[PDB]
């Protein structure tokens, strides 16, 4: 038997275990709120041709007044947020932010630190394993939509089993040509183009007739609890900024093309429940990091 | 650019006092018993002045 | 700076009648016209900004001694404000006005063999705005009617449809067309922040734009001091020595 | 001859025929307006450290004062919204919302029921059929970006016919290596990497050489009239939520990975105009469903 | 040796050189601001059961009152915005909007017109060239996520060189099976599923074993300076509308499936910095074109 699996699900590195208490989550919540006001004030300043709205917003965020010849970098709040983001990503990242700093910045605004008000839908498709007989070839490509190319070289029809884990809520399979798919110890229905499957049903067997290759396009949707201020578009941009800025360069860590793949990969691991809670906080922090950096740019 | 505390602990967005239970608290004083075990006007007098 | 503020066909033609050819030409060598160069724009980028030099930038460049060179210098002055370096033009041509060079036969210049398509390519008509193209077509039409090559002007316009849309609607012979024209040919004008633009043409054009407000007030006294007791150069009386090389 | 067809264009299922009249369209519009204000009041309450903005918004939406020790489901409007969404998806689904209830909920706000004021661009790539001669293999994979794998094992060059339908407005073809494409009874141009085609121009013939596989990536844009409040990002979120919540489970219905595929497949089937009219109403209802469920999880 | 190149990076056409000065930039920023107000006013008019908010917004935008019999087109501001979009795309566009018209339209609202105070991330992956030896097949498919399919048919393992240009910030490579990649004149590490690379590091060599094909999926992120009002969701939708409306129908031009591919392709041309600034202005113009046309369809 030959085995294939999704590339992004391999070896999820551990996440940080620091700044996950009530005070720290409050600080990240405050950072997102003040970063959002920084972006809005910059727009209000530009349509109004006055620097007053931006100066006031920066003063709340950085606890200091902007001065010429000094680069506006966000002050102590930006420094704490950047180092905290590193700590969330990996367990090898240091913890160098004192508690008195977290408490001071958390008090700057009165917002709730609860990170489970709402939910979000994540599109990464988890393919844990695909097992095929000896005379068959299977290739898995993609994370937002997985294309599984299967070729049968032997004389007889082959049976290929699909495992989608137990985390995803729905998986939709579409084939280039109609194909047969059924659960274990179940009769195989007529060949169809699409299937809607619940991954908890069990391994799924697909008959691969000898001849032209069969390609299956997989789409999955999973629901993760997130704070009501969670915006997926901002989080993805913040994830790319952090990767480009070089603050995800830690020893013995994995790298992902999006925050979607990062959160799903951590979910599909041992003690995956606890990792997802830390990753959600990191997502909101990445939202704050994105908005702050766009408001105060560097070349 | 400066900052100043709003007088009399009133939030401009809410247009009321910072404490959201002030009406319930004043009524609690009105129907309370203070400084005596027997009946007195301490609760009612303080409620009138607070209002 | 004065030639760029003219916003009507009447004002532009009046300026050319008053202005001698000396201010159309320049006495500075400059550099080669077409060349790929890296320029410093530190307001935006740390790296050097790529650009291509041309004859539309308000900077003097080397020009050959022929009628094509003289025509190119005149048009560049009209559409950009700065001319080119044509060596040793001669007193007789420099004292004549720009319009007489374009529209009169007594200058001593032959312009019957001018190719309009080549001049537009050499002047980089592609990187011109609506106002600059109109001014170039005014100069082309004046030369076309001067030498009788009115057909060639129409052939050139037919080959370039976008230029045909914005072509001027005046006949050089007639005056009713000039009086009733409604074109807006102004490039510089009183309104912009003291900032730097990326392109050479855009940066130089903005320099003229920012300096026009100051030039509106300071030129009056400084000019009058220069020619307080000076004889006008335009159409200056002389012994009519010679015209060499033309 | 071999025929290749897109997977999501095969056998669309009938859509609902209820809750289409003017009063019903007002209800969907009111639900979208009230649900949006609910999520804004959620943000404002957090910033201002008071629950007054949320209480006012929830009272308007659910016709009930929020109370502790309650699930905060959403009231009659949430139940009406959920049951109406089921009705649109299939003609088999029951219509269990009385008309008097819909009109009463539609009176909570004064908005127009117009659903065709604006437009939206939908990105699904419709490949109705790809016709190939013998000794060649053709495979079609993908919906948002369709990749067509093409191999010629024959002796000579082959002509392969593409048919993108008539609904789509523009189609952009990008090849792994430069290739040749022209309409029927037209001369073949030189090898080019990219092509821009109007699908109404007719079938397109592509020349496949014998050497190496040719892969052609296709992107299409289609315009569908939608209300001005339409938001594609929010509609997609609602579509995945309704599917996960089990609002689309019924006998004899096709299942699609996105609202993009749903609306395009419904368009290409017989009686296309009327189906898209109902699908657009489902999009606004799904948009309202996403915001109300994200504000009030249950 | 064979060469493989991404389709969308081939032969970028020259962009327009007009309407890129401070006055023209202010006009684009003004158009975006007023187009946004036009959309919000339509929503307010529907909610408030009145036409006063929309009449004020349309009058400011079009310098004329709305009329029931006449069609709502946006007036001269719509025509100017349409024409500058054509001029931005190609150098062969007429560019027939007078300067006096632009200055009068930029004086309606107060904006800085600065297109360098923020940044945005563009996800197109540039694969300039893939060098492969004999008896090897390499195919590249995709622009937002590039899949490189490699097949080895020779006796031994082959070395395949990847060149990702010098502009993209980071590149992440994920293979179907673990594989080996290293920079030039460097030892090869153990087989791994993922690789994070900087394109400035240099050409990368991938060892391809004899046997099953190896597919490498590529994802790249690039940072480009954009105005603070830039919205990628609106820009991409406006790009599709302009293509459907024929604003890019000019001779001797290339075509792209998205605005992301357009800007990255122009970045990678000879002296690509010259074109990024003009491309960003076109994006902001396409943002205003989207919001205006959705409010006032034509």
């Amino acid at each position: 038997a030959n085995r294939a699996t999704s590339a992004f699900l391999d070896n999820p590195h551990p996440v940080g275990v620091n700044y996950v208490d009530e005070g720290s989550r409050q600080f990240v919540a405050v950072a997102e709120l003040l970063a959002s006001k920084l972006i809005d004030s910059s727009r209000e300043s530009d349509e109004s041709n006055s620097d007053v709205p931006f100066v006031q917003a920066y003063s709340k965020f950085a606890d200091d007044n902007p001065r010429h010849l000094r680069v506006k970098t966000g002050g102590k709040m930006a420094n704490a947020l950047t180092n905290v983001i590193r700590s969330y990503y990996s367990i090898n990242a240091p913890a160098i932010v004192p508690q008195v700093e977290i408490d001071r910045l958390a008090s700057k605004a009165t917002v709730s630190g609860d990170m489970y008000n709402s939910y979000a839908i994540f599109n990464s498709v988890p393919i844990v394993e695909v097992l095929s007989p000896a005379r068959t070839t299977v290739s898995i490509v993609g994370s937002d939509r997985a294309d599984v190319t299967m070729l049968n070289t032997g004389a007889g029809a082959a049976n290929i089993t699909f495992n989608f884990g137990q985390i995803a809520e729905t998986v939709i399979l579409k084939g280039s040509v109609p194909f047969q798919l059924a659960r274990l110890n179940q009769p195989m229905p007529a060949a169809r183009f699409t299937y809607k499957l619940r991954p908890l049903d069990g391994p799924f067997i697909v008959v691969l007739p000898v001849g032209n290759p069969l390609v299956i396009s997989a789409t999955a949707a999973t629901r993760i609890q997130v704070p009501l201020a969670f915006n997926k578009a901002l989080v993805e941009s913040g994830f790319q900024t952090a990767m480009n800025d070089g603050l995800f360069d830690i020893q013995n860590v994995n790298y992902y093309s999006s925050f979607d793949e990062f959160i799903i990969s951590q979910y599909h691991a041992q003690d995956g429940i606890n990792r997802v809670s830390t990753c959600v906080i990191l997502g909101l922090a990445l939202q704050a990091y994105d908005q702050m950096r766009r408001a105060l740019p560097v070349r | 650019v400066g900052r100043y505390y709003n007088p009399f602990n009133i939030d401009p967005l809410t247009k009321k006092h910072v404490e959201d239970r002030l009406e319930e608290f004043i009524n609690q004083v009105q129907v309370g018993r203070f400084r005596n075990a027997s009946g007195n006007a301490v609760g009612t007098t303080l409620a009138a002045f607070l209002r | 700076m004065d030639v760029l503020s003219k916003g009507s066909l009447k004002e532009l033609l009046a300026h050319l009648e008053k202005t001698p050819l000396e201010e159309a030409i320049s006495y500075r060598i400059g550099t080669v016209p077409y060349q790929n160069v890296l320029i410093s724009r530190n307001e935006y980028y740390n790296q050097l900004y790529p650009d291509t030099t041309s004859l539309i930038d308000g900077v003097s460049r080397e020009g050959q001694r022929n009628v094509n060179g003289l025509i190119m210098s005149i048009i560049s002055y009209v559409v950009s404000g700065s001319g080119h370096y044509i060596p040793n033009i001669g007193f007789m041509l420099l004292r004549r006005s720009i319009l007489d060079i374009l529209t009169k036969h007594d200058t001593g210049l032959v312009t019957n063999n001018l190719n309009y398509g080549i001049i537009a390519r050499n002047l980089t008509v592609s990187k011109m705005n609506c106002e600059q193209r109109k001014r170039m077509l005014i100069c082309f039409k004046l030369l076309a009617y001067k030498d009788g090559n009115q057909n060639d002007y129409e052939i050139y316009l037919n080959q370039n449809i976008p230029l045909k849309q914005i072509a001027p609607n005046f006949i050089p012979g007639d005056m009713r067309t000039v009086i009733h024209n409604q074109d807006q040919l102004a490039i510089v004008g009183i309104p912009l922040t003291q900032s730097t633009e990326l392109s050479i043409r855009d940066d130089n054009a903005k320099s003229y734009k920012l300096g026009y407000v100051d030039w509106y007030n300071s030129n009056s006294f400084l000019r009058e001091r220069s020619e307080f007791n000076l004889i006008r150069l335009k159409d200056r009386d002389t012994k009519y020595g010679k015209l060499n090389g033309w």
